[PDB]
């Protein structure tokens, strides 16, 4: 938010 | 961090590795910034779930003993109340973590200086991003802390349709966008260190990138603008 950069 | 290099050990003593307990061991998931001896600043999307977290200060190598690490539990997670898990582009991607114990400061562990409330950097201001994230889109984590030069892209440029358009908000800082250097998976929650009047301060909390990839030209890495949350931060600290 994946895995986190969130993806946008 | 794509396009970066291995940082030296004393360059970014405020960087921490956020990790969740996974069975026998722990797992790097995010970055963060030590802002008090017992408080860390990270992204809300990193701590959205109910897991057991710890932060490592004085970390350099994720899976080797650097001799400098303090492994500190997170007792409290404080997400910004307006954070919306399903709309990162709305902003408010920030959270504070009260540590179970206070850390000891040394040449490898220091508080990260934050900017004054409302500070907006001029365009193309010099900054570095740091973290253990992927070193290429769809690659693997960096074992050693990486840094990349990542100058700011001001709001007027970053919110134009060729860049992020309406996806970026004024409560954010964009940086990079040259197609060579950027933040990448595993960097989020970490700092953007920007050099102003000779000294560094953490102006950003890494938040998001393009679905097309990390180092995508005209899709600079987007950070929560720390200077927009200074009063919220101080009052979380003062109330806990
Ligand atoms: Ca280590």
């Amino acid at each position: 938010v994946x895995f986190a950069a969130a993806i946008a | 961090v794509v396009g970066g290099t291995e940082a030296q050990r004393n360059s970014w003593p405020s960087q921490i590795s956020l990790q969740y307990r996974s069975g026998s061991s722990w797992a790097h998931t995010c970055g963060g910034t030590l802002i008090r001896q017992n408080w860390v600043m990270t992204a809300a999307h990193c701590v959205d779930r109910e897991l057991t977290f710890r932060v490592v200060v004085g970390e350099h190598n994720l899976n080797q003993n650097d001799g400098t690490e303090q492994y500190v539990g997170v007792q409290k997670i404080v997400v910004h109340p307006y954070w919306n898990t399903d709309d990162v582009a709305a902003g408010y991607d920030i959270a504070l973590l009260r540590l179970a114990q206070s850390v000891t400061l040394n040449s490898y562990v220091q508080l990260g200086v934050l900017p004054r409330a409302g500070t907006i950097l001029a365009n193309n201001s010099p900054c570095y991003i740091t973290g253990w994230g992927l070193t290429r889109t769809n690659g693997q984590l960096a074992q050693t802390l990486q840094q990349a030069y990542l100058p700011t892209v001001d709001y007027a440029i970053c919110s134009s349709s060729s860049y992020w358009g309406s996806t970026v908000k004024n409560s954010m800082v964009c940086a990079g966008g040259d197609g060579v250097r950027s933040g990448c998976q595993g960097d989020s929650g970490g700092p953007l260190h920007c050099l102003v009047n000779g000294q560094y301060a953490v102006h950003g909390v890494t938040s998001f990138v393009s679905r097309l990839g990390c180092n995508v030209t005209r899709k600079p890495t987007v950070f929560t603008r720390v200077s927009a949350y200074i009063s919220w931060i101080n009052n979380v600290i003062a109330s806990n």
